[PDB]
């Protein structure tokens, strides 16, 4: 797996 | 340790995820998020508190083991 779908997730969630 | 860390068996993949940590952490858009989201997106990723510490402490430009990650 790679990192993308996290910080993807991180910063769209915590936008 | 240095170069050997006794995990398991072999090396322990501890370095390489700390170092893909600290990229995290460089993000642009990840260091717009509160530094609490930051540790705990970390955390719910797998790292331990000791290891988010080191990524943070290697995130600048710096290094205190001679080793350099």
């Amino acid at each position: 797996a790679s990192e993308d779908e996290l910080v993807a997730e991180f910063l769209q969630d915590q936008n | 340790g240095a170069m050997a860390t006794p995990g398991s068996e072999n090396v322990l993949p501890r370095e390489p995820l700390i170092a893909t940590a600290v990229k995290f952490l460089q993000n642009s858009r990840v260091r717009q998020s509160p530094l609490a989201t930051r540790r705990a997106f970390l955390k719910k990723k797998g790292l331990t508190d000791e290891e988010i510490d080191m990524a943070f402490q290697q995130s600048g430009t710096a290094a205190d083991e001679p080793s350099s990650l």
